[PDB]
């Protein structure tokens, strides 16, 4: 009887490699950069490709349903528009060009007469951060966020990088002129993937300098 | 046979169809609708189309593939 | 001037980045920015209109700025935004 | 055998995806006849297509998102309504689970201002059975950080509906025409997602003269009071529009079905600032006794989110030291740092 | 006094087109927007007729003409201008009648009311002993 | 070439932006070697 | 395509007479089929005569080199070759069951009251066309009358939206009694 079953596992492998050479050859090369939108119930998602057409499909394609989630850049055919293999983000390469770790070091000694506000920021962040364990116990929130508004030159910048040296961190920096690209879908992308980033490291600070170019 | 051209003639009128402006009338069975896609195409018209409810503002109705008046 | 202002979204901030950036690839550059008010004028929100496109440009301009050396002229001095005027740029 | 059986099924179902192809969206605009209709694509031009016979005629009204064919330019399904967080307006800003409760000393206030908006939303069946046109809108007046747009957002929140916050001071802006337009871009959102509570902030700016910056208020005034009542559809949407000097308010945006009921909520009460303290200090960890008499006596003329400040600094206060609150000294020092340095 | 529910009932009782515009709603910005858009409801009058256009609290762009020293007011004024054009000009609009409401009456200016635009200067006052007692038992 | 998969380093799978066309996962022709096509820069596609 | 020529030109490897034809599934939407057949023309053949047929009547019968495949090369790199479908009987008679009907069809009686409505729709119109007829016959303007049946072809009132409508309701009507006598005669 294992001569059997050796027969019918040699049958069922010849029909696994023929219908993985019919999934290769139909594979190929090149996919459309699509970006899914969302998925619908009623298998079926609607996909917004690069070329700035929107495309349901009755069916995924060659991908499993709970791997693609709203929002996954994948790669799809041509012309079916279906989607046949998912695309890796790894965070591009611009985001993670934005990690710098070459901190100029602006200790709270290289900035003066900003003093109450370098302690309000370390009571927003840094504490927060480091001695976490007894801000939960206490059970105050710590804001996830810090605005730096005042006049040009009062050196917002500056604290910003302070913060970023005498505290540790990552120091994500996301500087809002940047933050603006021709291409769509770029900009909001590398939104996204900052905010992945950070939250894939350490402990940091995603910091936005001059927030007035997407913030109108 | 003339029941036949008429019955081709509905025919042209099928329902894949693209939707265009008509800009401006040249002369007789013949148009400058604009379509939808982006584009503005001199095209060719109906007989059975009456004239009159070509206002040079209508939303007319193009042949997918010959981009005609239909 | 008129060439960093283009019909195109985005394409004045591009030209500005590779302006800087040919001037990086060269040793010891002068850009000369004459009529800086075409390109520089105070920063206020109007979206609903191509008037931002500019302002995005002048944006990506600051950046840039803040061996190269910048030089720029204008008889309304008073129309430039201060975040140009601040001595970190000028 | 078994798990080639699975991936097998599963490559199978791969190879038949393979022959799938996909539909371009698009939204109906038209019904011209029973077997026409007006599709607009996403990003591309309008088609005249016909659908499916596997599809029912009625459900394809103008404004229901379809996926036709791409070749025969065919309907094939229907798609419900695009859902993104590409709002413009307030709408998807969610009020938070805050109970009545939260809001310490203002049961009289609170129990006027449920009375005015939640009655109508919730049962309805008593307006109609006495005869009267449901009431809308609740103006609250007082001084500032008081608590109003807490008291809105727990009505808000207990009614289970949807919640638009505006500044009205940022609304007025310099070129005309923009205000009203606010204004009305406002009310016809609340059209389409209802019940509505629409809180308008400090109104003195809109509510209540040679000059044409002048008469500009004055036209977002008139927009204001028409789309509040007048024509259209009078709507069940609600308003908590809140203001800080009532005197300035004109005495038409006081009218019964347009913005009745002045309900004054004046700083907290003696009584109240307990209250007060119990609720947003209550969740801070401390051990020690309190002798909140003493601290009410200490902050007088404070205002509720000066309290909500005392609470949080106390805990900064810990924070900068052991980690637990255990005395006193930390809300005297609290109260006068939310006394001097808040003002 | 009823001037907005009379047209209410109009609105409810026509086989026209109503066509409800507020004043504030021409006072767009964009400069070419508002008349502009009076253009496009005498238009809409126009096709779909009969149609009648009501168009509430006049008095905001409406205003008796004066000399204009800033684009502020000159649009407003375009825009009272474009609406007497509209209504009487030289394309006369048949079967497109129009109801205006105001609450003022006389910062209206002259050409606004001639009695070729607006024939009927109804006046709605306030309800006597004898009018509060009908409206009394409709509400009631 | 916006981005290199590397799914196996021996066919990367490069990722290329044509701009206004469209961005695509492409492979190259036999013609060019491997390790002459870095990250960002310019590459030149068929239209096929 | 250029692609295809080599793929063509691989098929005449095999035998010199691999035809290739090209079917359009969209523009074949519906009575007329475009499909042409090409087979590849020699390179080496410029020196004489492209299409290097002889004595025949039938180069410009069937179709006319379409402006479409005419830039694309033709009579240059590929040529195309007349097209013909062999149709014959027990073939057209089992294709003609696509919309065939039945014995039960022809002696239905239709709906008697949504009949009627039609009855009464078309003759209200006729009586609107009529009095078009009766203004357009009793006007018999005579400033060149010639003429004036030539500047007011629309395709309306005189002919066109006359008789015909009585076409329509008269074979109707004519067809729905016939129906109904052979019915009252056949059933009982
Ligand atoms: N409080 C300060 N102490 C020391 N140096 C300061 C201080 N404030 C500003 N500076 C200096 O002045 C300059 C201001 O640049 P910086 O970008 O840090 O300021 P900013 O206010 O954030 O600028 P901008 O708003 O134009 O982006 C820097 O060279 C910085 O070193
Ligand atoms: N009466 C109150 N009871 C409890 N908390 C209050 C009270 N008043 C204000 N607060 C706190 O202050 C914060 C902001 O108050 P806010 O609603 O902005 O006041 P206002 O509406 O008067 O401006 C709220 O998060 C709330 O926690
Ligand atoms: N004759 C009336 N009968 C009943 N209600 C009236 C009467 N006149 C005015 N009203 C009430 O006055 C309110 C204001 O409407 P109206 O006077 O038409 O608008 P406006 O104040 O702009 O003239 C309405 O809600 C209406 O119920
Ligand atoms: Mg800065
Ligand atoms: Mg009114
Ligand atoms: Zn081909």
């Amino acid at each position: 009887e294992v001569l059997r079953v050796t027969h019918e596992l040699q049958a069922m492998k010849d029909k696994i490699k023929e219908n993985s050479e019919k999934i290769k050859v139909n594979k190929t090369l090149p996919y459309l950069v699509s970006n899914v939108i969302e998925l619908l119930d009623v298998k079926c998602a609607v996909i917004k490709t690069s070329t700035r057409q929107t495309y349901f499909l009755p069916v995924i394609g060659l991908v499993d349903a709970e791997k693609l989630k709203p929002g996954d850049l994948v790669g799809v055919n041509k012309d079916s528009y279906l989607i046949l293999e998912t695309l890796p983000t790894e965070y591009d390469s611009r985001v993670k060009a934005m990690e710098v770790d070459e901190r100029p070091t602006e200790q709270y000694s290289d900035i003066g007469g900003l003093d109450k506000q370098i302690q309000e920021l370390v009571e927003a962040i840094v504490l927060p951060m480091n001695h976490k364990e007894k801000f939960e116990n206490l059970g105050i929130q710590p804001p996830k966020g810090v605005l730096m508004y005042g006049p040009p030159g009062t050196g917002k910048t500056l604290l910003a990088r302070a913060c970023a040296a005498q505290t540790k961190a990552t120091f994500l920096k996301l500087a809002g002129p940047q933050l603006v690209q021709m291409f769509i879908g770029d900009g909001a992308k590398l939104v996204r993937d900052a905010f992945a980033l950070a939250k894939e490291k350490a402990p940091s600070i995603i910091f936005i300098d001059e927030l007035d170019a997407i913030g109108t | 046979e003339f029941l036949h051209a008429q019955e081709e003639v509905k025919r042209i009128q099928s329902i894949p169809l693209v939707i265009g402006q008509f800009l401006e009338a040249v002369d007789q069975n013949t148009a400058i609708v604009g379509s939808t896609t982006g584009s503005n195409y001199y095209v060719r018209i109906l007989s059975t189309i009456d004239r009159e409810l070509l206002k040079p503002n209508a939303s007319v109705a193009l042949h997918k593939h010959s981009n005609a008046l239909v | 001037g008129s060439e960093l202002v283009q019909k195109y979204v985005g394409e004045g901030a591009r030209m500005v980045r590779e302006l800087f950036e040919m001037a990086r690839t060269k040793k010891a550059c002068l850009i000369f920015f004459d009529e800086i008010d075409a390109i520089g004028g105070a920063r206020f929100d109007d979206g609903a209109g191509g008037d931002n496109e500019v302002q995005r440009t002048m944006l990506e301009l600051i950046n840039q700025l803040d061996n190269i050396k910048v030089l720029m002229a204008t008889n309304r001095p008073d129309t430039l935004d201060p975040a140009l005027m601040r001595p970190g740029r000028l | 055998l078994k798990e080639l059986t699975k991936q097998y099924e599963k490559s199978e179902n791969d190879l038949k995806a393979l022959q799938s192809v996909g539909q371009i969206v698009g939204e109906v605009l038209k019904q011209l006849t029973e077997e026409k209709f007006i599709v607009k694509a996403t990003n591309g031009p309008r088609y005249v297509v016909g659908c499916r016979r596997q599809l029912d005629k009625s459900k394809l009204k103008p404004g229901t998102r379809v996926a036709l064919d791409m070749t025969t330019l065919t309907i094939m399904r229907y798609l419900p309504r695009e859902v993104d967080p590409l709002v413009y307006n307030m709408s998807h800003e969610d009020p938070g689970n805050v109970s009545y409760s939260e809001i310490g000393g203002l049961s009289e206030q609170i129990r006027e201002l449920r009375e005015v908006i939640e009655l109508p939303l919730t049962n309805p069946e008593l307006f109609q059975r006495v005869g009267i046109i449901p009431p809308k809108g609740c103006l609250l007046y007082g001084p500032p950080g008081t608590g109003k747009t807490l008291l809105a957002r727990a009505v808000a929140s207990q009614l289970d509906c949807n919640f638009l916050k505006v500044v009205s001071s940022s609304i007025v802006d310099k070129y005309i025409g923009e205000s009203a337009r606010l204004i009305r871009e406002m009310f016809n959102y609340a059209r389409d997602h209802q019940p509505c509570i629409i809180f308008m902030d400090e109104i003195d700016a809109i509510g209540g003269e040679g000059t044409s910056a002048d008469r500009e208020i004055q036209r977002t005034l008139m927009e204001l009071l028409n789309q509040m009542d007048g024509f259209d559809t009078l709507h069940r949407v609600k308003m908590i529009m809140a203001t800080n000097r009532p005197d300035t308010l004109d005495p038409a945006l006081l009218r019964p079905g347009r913005l009745d009921r002045k309900i004054h909520i004046d700083l907290p009460n003696e009584q109240a600032r307990l209250d007060i303290l119990k609720i947003h200090a209550g969740p801070i960890t401390k051990h020690g006794e309190i002798d909140y008499e003493a601290i009410v006596k200490l902050s007088d003329g404070f205002n509720g989110a000066d309290l909500r400040n005392v609470c949080t600094e106390a805990g900064m206060f810990a924070i900068r030291a052991d980690h637990d609150f255990v005395v006193q000294e930390d809300f005297m020092k609290a109260v006068r740092k939310v006394a001097d340095s808040k003002k | 006094c009823g001037k907005t529910m009379l047209a209410k009932a109009v609105a409810h009782h026509t086989t026209a087109a109503f066509i409800r515009v507020v004043g504030s709603e021409f006072v767009q910005k964009y400069l070419g927007e508002g008349p502009r858009m009076v253009r496009d409801v005498f238009r809409l009058a126009k096709e779909n007729a009969p149609a009648i256009i009501f168009i509430d609290e006049i008095d905001a762009i409406a205003t008796k003409r004066f000399d204009a020293q800033t684009g502020a007011d000159r649009e407003v004024q375009r825009i009272l201008l474009e609406l007497l054009n509209q209504m009487d000009g030289f394309d006369q609009n048949v079967n497109v009648k129009v109801i205006m409401a105001t609450n003022r009456a006389d910062t209206l200016d002259p050409a606004l009311l001639r009695p070729g635009r607006l024939d009927r200067k109804i006046e709605f006052p306030l309800p006597d002993r004898r009018q509060k007692r009908l409206i009394f038992s409709t509400i009631t | 070439c916006t981005k290199i998969i590397n799914a196996d380093s021996e066919d990367p799978k490069y990722i290329i932006n044509v701009k206004q066309f469209a961005k695509f996962v492409v492979d190259l022709s036999d013609q060019v070697a491997p390790t002459d096509i870095e990250e960002g820069m310019r590459v030149g596609v068929d239209r096929n | 395509s250029g692609v295809d020529i080599n793929t063509q030109q691989s098929f005449e490897a095999l035998s010199e007479r691999a035809v290739a034809v090209v079917v359009d599934p969209i523009q074949s939407v519906k009575g007329k089929v475009v499909i042409d057949a090409f087979r590849l023309i020699n390179a080496n053949m410029m020196v004489l005569g492209h299409e290097p047929r002889q004595t025949t009547s039938n180069l410009g019968h069937l179709n006319k080199p379409s402006i479409q495949a005419l830039i694309h090369g033709l009579n240059r790199h590929y040529y195309s070759i007349t097209i013909n479908y062999r149709k014959n009987e027990l073939e057209q008679k089992m294709l003609l069951n696509l919309h065939k009907k039945s014995w039960m069809e022809g002696l239905t009686l239709q709906d008697y009251s949504e009949h009627c409505k039609h009855n009464e729709s078309v003759v209200k119109e006729m009586l609107e066309l009529a009095k078009n007829y009766n203004k357009a016959v009793e006007e018999e303007d005579k400033m060149t009358p010639e003429q004036l049946a030539i500047k007011n072809v629309g395709k309306q009132d005189p002919k066109r939206h006359l008789e015909e409508h009585v076409d329509v309701l008269m074979t109707s009507n004519i067809v729905q009694c016939l129906a109904a006598m052979l019915d009252t005669v056949v059933f009982k």
